[PDB]
């Protein structure tokens, strides 16, 4: 409770969601009915105030965060080798060049 | 966020309740002893003691979850995907390769 | 159209007003926040649709659902909020910075309000802090409340109402109990003088071996309701799910407009860079290398 | 509500004369919780209040 | 710009009137007509 992820569940309309609140239920003191509880605050709002700057503003090496789906796009880092079959049409043979 | 939504209690009115085992979210339920409770007539019940009350709380989610949500991932390895341009002597050519 | 237990009425004290607040939602980016309370908006005693009006139950011991104007609804957090739209349960209204909001109806000299704490701040969306969307400025996306009435952002589930018993349907004389139902409704009674008896009577009706009015209750068959699952309620034996009504005002995409800062001056020097930035309001900065290392670093600047 | 001065007007028609003293009324609390409103559930304490 | 004497004259009603106090005109987006820009703030002020 009282930090992220305190409630979860595999989808939006799933229905057996699981969560660990904190919630407890005090005795009713009031004449008036009323139920009365106490209960720690959503973890969500907390990790929200305390997220810190995403990853776009915090990759390295220029890379470009994306979603849907995640992905990095333009990263400039390392070498690549290429190993390639030029088809032998293009070339041109010295005695005419 | 969580919509915390509390269940209408319910008092058995001059007998006794038993705290049964639900599966919502952070299920929550106790049992108090006499209360004698008021809503608007001055009076709900008949016997000043034996006269329980069932509170009941668990949570939902919120109805505007739907856009203000977070979704928690773990990566893997991740590919490497470049998309080329070549060109050799006239020819040019746009590849995406992996 | 149900009355609730509202912790602030006019005068002070908590106490049983038809106007509670429930609920309260300000997900939205443009400030705008969803209000539900227990009276029924845009309807009528019978429940046709009509905006002019809307209906709530009666402070008597009928209870019936008597009905008042839109004109004289006022919703305000620190100031006077606009109210921007109304259906059934549930309210929308732009309102100023506030602790809390409160919703009151002027019959008259009888103003008769609800206050709930609610901390409404001042929200904005982008990277830059502002009172207003600027005329001109960068398109970007936000998320808000959709003021059309009958759109859905979910889903509310109601019940039927459970037994609201009164004491004015008793009457005590001569150290008897007797229950007066009001006139052509018929009135489930129970009481427990020694052996407990239950019952239906449709008049005014004696009862034998009990001394003190304490010992029974009487309240009429009103299954012609249906109730929220408000925690101010007693509820039914039957408290199956017996009604979904939507939400309305769903949070819906859109873009908007925020603004674009002073273009900073930029001045190199060997292996170096230095900003002179102008943001009248906070304005972030974030910068961070291209290497191995990010050295990401991110500032929220005021003034020069 | 709290605020930095106190005033008491009278509006006999269009004639409206006002006087207005500097008062620093602020928001007080008993307990040791701050807290806007009392609230409907809690513990009874002793307090002093002006007899209405 | 931003600092005390952005803008100067030799008097209050003087014409020749000189002052540099870094403003550059944006290009308009929206459709009604009006013109945008932005502006350093006044240095006068920020001396004050």
């Amino acid at each position: 409770p009282g930090a992220f992820g305190d409630i979860q569940a595999s989808s939006l309309d799933a229905t057996d969601i699981v969560a660990r609140t904190d919630i407890r239920l005090l005795k009713p003191s009031v004449k008036n009915i009323h139920v009365p509880y106490t209960q720690a605050v959503s973890g969500y709002e907390m990790w929200k105030n305390n997220s810190g700057r995403p990853l776009q503003e915090t990759a390295p090496f220029g890379c470009k965060i994306e979603v849907e789906p995640l992905r990095a796009s333009n990263c400039a880092y390392g070498h690549i080798p290429i190993s390639i079959d030029i088809p032998d049409a293009a070339f041109v043979r010295s005695s005419e060049s | 966020r969580f919509h915390t939504v509390i269940p209408s209690p319910q008092v058995k009115c001059c007998g006794s309740l038993e705290c049964k085992a639900s599966s919502k979210a952070d299920y929550t339920c106790r049992v108090f002893g006499g209360v004698y409770p008021f809503m608007w007539g001055g009076a709900q019940c008949f016997c000043d003691s034996e006269n329980t009350q069932l509170s009941e709380a668990y949570v939902e989610f919120a109805p505007d979850c739907t856009i203000d949500h977070a979704v928690a991932l773990k990566v893997h390895t991740a590919a490497l995907k470049v998309g080329l341009r070549i060109v050799y002597g006239n020819t040019t050519a746009h590849l995406d390769t992996f | 159209p149900y009355l609730g237990f509202c912790p602030y009425c006019r005068h002070s004290a908590p106490c049983f007003s038809p106007i509670k607040i429930e609920n309260v939602w300000d997900e939205s980016d443009d400030g705008s926040i969803r209000i539900q309370v227990s009276a029924q908006f845009g309807y009528n005693q019978a429940g046709t649709a009509d905006v002019t009006k809307f209906r709530y139950m009666s402070f008597d011991h009928d209870h019936d659902i008597k009905e008042d104007s839109m004109d004289k609804i006022a919703i305000s957090t620190s100031g006077p909020c606009r109210r921007l739209g109304h259906k059934g349960y549930f309210l929308l209204a732009q309102c100023p910075p506030g602790d809390s909001v409160t919703v009151s109806i002027t019959s008259g000299a009888s103003e008769n309000s609800c206050t709930v704490e609610k901390k409404i701040r001042r929200k904005f969306v982008g990277r830059e802090e502002y009172l207003f969307p600027p005329v001109h400025g960068k398109l970007v996306k936000c998320h808000v409340y959709d003021h059309l009435k009958e759109t859905s952002a979910g889903y509310i589930t109601m019940h039927r109402p459970g037994p609201h018993a009164y004491k004015s349907y008793l009457e005590e004389a001569s150290g008897e109990v007797y229950i007066k139902p009001p006139s052509g409704k018929n009135v489930t009674y129970e009481c427990k003088c020694g052996d407990y008896s239950t019952g239906i009577v449709s008049t005014r009706t004696k009862m034998n071996g009990c001394t003190k009015a304490k010992q029974c209750i009487a309240y009429k068959s009103d299954q012609t309701k249906w109730v929220f699952n408000s925690p101010d309620l007693i509820r039914h034996t039957d408290h199956s799910v017996q009604g979904k009504l939507h939400i309305p005002f769903r949070l819906t995409p859109t873009v908007c407009p925020v603004p674009l800062a002073h273009t900073p001056t930029v001045t190199k020097w060997f292996k170096g860079i230095t900003l002179h930035l102008t943001a009248t309001r906070p304005t972030l900065l974030t910068t961070r290398k291209l290497g191995l290392r990010a050295d990401a670093t991110a500032e929220w600047i005021t003034g020069t």
